[PDB]
């Protein structure tokens, strides 16, 4: 149900809580959590502490039961 | 060194980043680079004929296609494993300077499959951050196991010019970090201009990745890893 | 912004630094650049082209600039700033070679290769009241930094010399990844170029880089009250005599998820 | 009297103290310190925990009494 999700990208290690209901696909949370930051939400990731990379398409219990609450944003900069 | 010399980049995308790091890897003395980009001149030969120019020396390659369709994705991964600085032997990194998902989802396949090493590199739209980051496919994350919001969603994606130096150098000093063995490499270093903070990680591989490959590269790096003061006049004393 | 366009910036030393500098700066859309160096362009020792050896640099350099972008005014000199008769005219045009002639430039970045110049430089500033930037790379190339000087109010370059310049030893003393250690640091100089300007971001009063390790550390370092520059301790003086006197708008919530 | 002397371009942060006679010119710590360090002496410079720039020129008693104990060694960049 709650996860705090810290943006990398800022030196301050910012976080929000966010409660959330286990059938919400975590896509939602992450949008979500990019908005409260006002970072972009189609090129943010996010990844676990020790620095595993999550794919955010499934629910808010599966991503809570697999890794936790602590999860970290990290920019995907699309320009080049 | 001149082991600089011995050595075959693939950069994917002559744009602002790639076109800057394309410079300083030929100023450098790279043995070779092989360009790609897709579009009077392409982007590739007009990147060609500058860099040409500035050291005579440097061998070039350049293709003018889009690597995402299905009869240059088999062309692309051949150049990758054939195009080295010696014909039939593969190239040392390729680089990631492209402008949109899609294409580094193509280059992250191609490189996941082949056991390539590869650096990816980005800036945001509003010049206001960067990154890059070194996969080493089954070692390090790839591009996959992390995907941002529009890859992992389905969506269809539907000051510039000083973050992309920036972005660039940083890009090019991992390059040379890496292949002549100085320092130490970054698997990610982030750029944040607003508040000049250069975040370093090193991100693991996720072990449920959709990409396949990447799987198995995990596998088998797992298995490698498995089998292994000329005077002192003044009496100054360190304490 | 379109701000950029009403700014002048001077740069001395065109070189590995400043040649790249003056690029991104150009094609900013800077309003001028002030381009001071008194080398030649050579085969032995980036930015410039093979054809253009035995060039002046700055003449070299302002041909390419000026085709990158058409609208920004260029003005070169090709002198040595330290001498006696050359100093005179470089605190000339810093005080007069602004977008606007007769008004000063809004930058000096200093992109030389030695103390001296550096010193000459910071001498001419802390008697105009000019800030500058200055910006420099390690011989070995593993390093690097910028640092704002705003005379006065942070930290003069005599503030806290070297120990050649405070020892009085005179200057007696290329690596592969030299060019790009002056990339990066070109690169942050420019950034820190146009936060100053444009007034946005946080702009580094000093920015180092150490390429090593990838580490960047910022600090802010002070004036130097017994500083050697007597117009430092002057301007110190002025600073304090002026400081004395002067929304988440979630696009739909159909989930429920709420902020705890 | 005793230095504490931090290298600011490290990312550890490193430090070295070091107890020194009061006549010593502090050019001559500046060295020893550098050396510790090994970075280069000659293109080193010393600063206080306030970021105040410190004319090493002056008896290491002097600097100990202006600025106490805590000094921070910079680079100074000389290519361009
Ligand atoms: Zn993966
Ligand atoms: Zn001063």
């Amino acid at each position: 149900v709650s996860f705090k999700i810290t943006l990398t990208s800022d030196p301050r290690l910012p976080y929000k809580v966010l409660s959330v209901p286990e059938s919400t696909p975590f896509t939602a949370v992450l949008k979500f959590a990019a908005e409260e930051f006002k970072v972009p939400a189609a090129t943010s990731a996010i990844i676990t502490n020790d620095g595993i990379g999550i794919n955010p398409a499934q629910t808010a219990g599966n991503v809570f039961l697999k890794h936790g609450s602590e999860l970290r944003i990290i920019p995907r900069d699309r320009v080049g | 060194y001149e082991k600089i010399r011995t050595f075959a980049v693939a950069i994917v995308g002559v744009g602002g980043v790639g076109s800057v790091t394309a410079e300083m890897l030929t100023r450098c003395g790279i043995g070779k680079l092989l360009l790609f980009d897709y579009d009077g001149l392409s982007k590739v030969q007009a990147a060609e004929h500058t860099l040409r120019n500035i050291n005579p020396d440097v061998l070039f390659e350049v293709h003018n296609y889009n690597i995402t369709t299905v009869e240059n994705f088999q062309h692309f991964m051949d150049r990758i494993s054939n195009g080295g600085l010696e014909e039939g032997k593969p190239v040392d990194l390729v680089l990631s300077c492209v402008d949109n998902f899609e294409a580094r989802m193509t280059i992250n396949t191609a490189c996941n499959e082949l056991g390539q090493t590869w650096m990816e590199s980005g800036v945001s739209e509003n010049a206001v951050s960067g990154h890059i980051q070194l996969i080493i496919p089954g070692e390090s994350a790839c591009f996959a196991c992390a995907p941002p919001l529009v890859v992992a969603a389905n969506i269809d994606e539907k000051s510039l010019p000083t973050t992309m130096g920036v972005v660039a150098g940083i890009l090019v000093q991992n390059v040379l970090k890496f292949l002549l063995n100085f320092g130490t490499v970054s698997f990610y270093l982030g750029y944040n201009a607003m508040q000049d903070f250069f975040p370093t990680m090193s991100m693991k591989p996720n072990p449920q990745c959709d990409d396949r490959n990447c799987r198995k590269q995990q596998e088998e790096y797992k298995k490698k890893v498995a089998a292994l003061h000329e005077d002192n006049e003044w009496g100054i004393e360190l304490v």
